[PDB]
């Protein structure tokens, strides 16, 4: 399951697997800046620290210029700098629970099933065999183009080998010619994937 | 389809002034609405998508609002420039659908017509048809009627009308008219008159030639 | 830079189809659907639907279910909208459109020229332009209005300027009006009095769907 969460600046996303750990997919942040116009920062690097991992997390987004509280609350706080106080900024990122997150694939002859971030550097590696491919999909759900099939590509690239670079950015920038920031910031791949002896 | 309704359906208001337009859609569309202004050449422009966020290069004079079903676009310190038919648009459900616009016109003080009035020319008469064409011109407001007279008879057929959109540099309005007759009818006749009556004078301007000068 | 381009007009006999462009450039054409709008001649925007051009679905207007068919060629970046069995209704300018961002609540910020489709069984015709010359004046410095008269074509649109687009300000034209499956429409220009007639002052008269231009010197009479 995909939590696909849409949040304001003070508004806390609390995160709790029923089983497993969290993996963030993707963080987005859209704010006015200073200058009134409408920015795009990073935030995933963030949420990751508070959340891989872990089978709980919570938190939320403020600004550079605020006034500071004492709260317990504070240690949950995570600020994004040029952003300045607007109903119009909002952070839209994703996590989904994994019992595990190494891509090393322990088994042959299972299917395995589990999620890519957006900026993924990770090889999938089987310990035993070589891998195949059987699915490999590319999800963008708060883009107008929720889904694309890129197993074809992912199959040429991996199949019959040990191990398997799947790396959104690269297959969007260089295998679909992408340049939105809604894909580019926000796509993440989910996989199906078998060794084979 | 979600529908979606603009009350005003045409508003006036000065230089300078405040406009709001609104917009209601017949659901909740959860913010996302866009904003148009389409000007008279029919170019369309997006102005706001998102309820509030302005589109790359538009003025922070248009602001957009609202929440549920009811949406607002303010527009400040109005410009000639913005002479237009102003839509907005929901795209929380596909398909997109559009509300039925709002023209904006901007006030200006009273002009009187500029009239000027042209007999038939040369070429036309010598394939045998006869136009003799009025304009009225730069005039304000748009209310006008024009009264055709040949050798003092009032004629009212073969009169084709044709009214400009506002003028989106000084606000007026423009109108011509073309009364077309046969060439034999048009030899005829000696004197064409047109008449263009206008709030700015209880006493309509007048414009005539004589066929033989 | 991002650019859609469509035909200005088709001229379409009733009960026929036609097959709508628009040809995309300066993007990834891939990365964004292409969405369709009509707009009939006194209107407002009204929205056809959408086709995704990775999978070819689409979604559509509920009045243009059957009238409407959406396909894409992902090859050229070229869009089509295929309208089915025409009647006079349908004659309306109809745009492709996309969206600025692809975020879902993204709005349509790129616009084709828009295609006026007339549908008619009247033939093509060009323009006659004839002169609109003042009588005797004096010499004074009232301005001097001028104008010429088009008539006898078919379909719309003509556009006309004036010495090839120099003389821009002071320029009145007026919408067509159609009779008898002609239309008939006009342009004015004011000029001061110390230029034309020794400036001289012609009205250029473009016809796209007969291919024809018409220039036409205004000649003191």
């Amino acid at each position: 399951y995909v939590h696909n969460d849409v949040i304001k600046f003070g508004e806390e996303n609390s995160l709790k697997c029923s089983q497993g750990n969290l993996y963030v997919l993707h963080c987005e942040v859209q704010c006015l800046n200073g200058n009134n116009e409408i920015i795009h920062k990073r935030c995933n690097d963030d949420i990751e620290k508070k959340c891989n991992g872990n089978n709980k997390c919570i938190y939320f987004f403020e600004y550079e210029l605020r006034k500071k509280t004492q709260s317990f609350r504070n240690k949950n706080s995570i600020e994004i700098s040029e952003c300045v106080e607007s109903e119009q900024n909002e952070v839209k990122t994703s996590t989904t629970c994994l019992l595990s997150n190494s891509f090393i694939l322990d088994e042959a002859f299972i299917q395995y099933f589990f999620f890519i971030k957006n900026k993924n550097e990770e090889p999938v590696i089987c310990k035993d065999g070589n891998i195949n491919i059987k699915s490999a999909l590319l999800h963008s759900p708060f883009c107008e183009i929720k889904l694309k099939d890129i197993s074809e590509y992912i199959r040429k690239k991996c199949d019959n080998n040990k191990e398997c670079l799947i790396d959104p950015l690269d297959v969007q920038k260089n295998l679909l010619n992408e340049e939105d920031p809604c894909y580019i910031n926000n796509a993440y791949v989910s996989v199906n994937v078998v060794c084979n002896k | 389809d979600i529908q979606m309704t603009q009350t005003t359906s045409s508003l006036s208001a000065s230089l300078g002034d405040r406009v709001t337009i609104s917009c209601r859609a017949s659901q909740d569309i959860s913010n996302y609405l866009n904003w148009y202004q389409q000007k008279p050449d029919g170019t369309v422009k997006l102005l706001i998508y998102y309820t509030s966020r302005l589109h790359s290069g538009v003025s922070s004079r248009f602001s957009g609002s609202g929440s549920g079903t009811d949406y607002s676009l303010t527009i400040k310190n109005l410009e000639q420039e913005d002479i237009a038919t102003y839509f907005c648009q929901q795209v929380n459900a596909l398909p997109p659908t559009f509300g039925g616009g709002t023209k904006l016109e901007i006030k200006r003080a009273d002009a009187a017509p500029t009239v000027s009035i042209f007999p038939p020319s040369s070429e036309q008469l010598t394939s045998g048809g006869a136009s003799v064409v009025c304009f009225l011109n730069n005039f304000y407001p748009k209310d006008i009627n024009v009264k055709w007279k040949i050798d003092g008879s009032e004629r009212q057929n073969g009169v084709l009308n044709s009214w400009t959109d506002q003028d989106s540099k000084d606000s007026t309005y423009s109108m011509s008219s073309t009364l077309t007759l046969t060439k034999d009818e048009y030899e005829r006749h000696n004197s064409y008159t047109c008449e263009a009556t206008h709030k700015t004078s209880t006493s309509p301007i007048v414009k005539s030639f004589n066929r033989n000068e | 830079q991002v650019q859609l381009q469509q035909p200005g007009a088709e001229l379409v006999k009733p009960g026929a189809s036609v097959r709508l462009s628009c040809k995309a450039s300066g993007y990834t054409f891939t990365s964004y659907f292409m969405y369709w709008v009509r707009q009939r001649p006194g209107q407002g925007l009204q929205s056809i639907g959408g086709i995704n051009p990775n999978n070819g679905g689409s979604n559509f207007n509920e009045r243009f279910k059957t009238k409407a068919t959406l396909t894409v060629d992902k090859s050229s970046s070229i869009a089509y909208l295929q309208l089915n069995s025409l009647t006079s209704e349908d004659s309306a300018v109809y745009y492709c459109t996309r969206r600025g961002l692809g975020y879902d609540y993204g709005g349509f910020a790129y616009w084709g020229q828009g295609t006026l489709v007339t549908v008619s069984a009247a033939k093509t015709t060009p323009p006659s332009v004839y002169p609109l010359a003042p009588g005797s004046a004096a010499q004074t410095n009232s301005m001097v209005t001028l104008g010429c008269l088009v008539k006898g074509y078919f379909p719309e649109p003509v556009t006309v300027t004036w010495n090839s687009g120099s003389l821009s300000s002071g320029v009145h034209t007026f919408p067509a009006v159609l009779q008898s499956d002609l239309y008939t429409l006009s342009s004015s220009v004011t000029v001061p009095s110390s230029t034309w007639p020794s400036e001289t002052v012609t009205c250029n008269v473009a016809h796209p769907a007969s291919s024809t231009k018409v220039d036409k010197k205004i000649v003191p009479r």
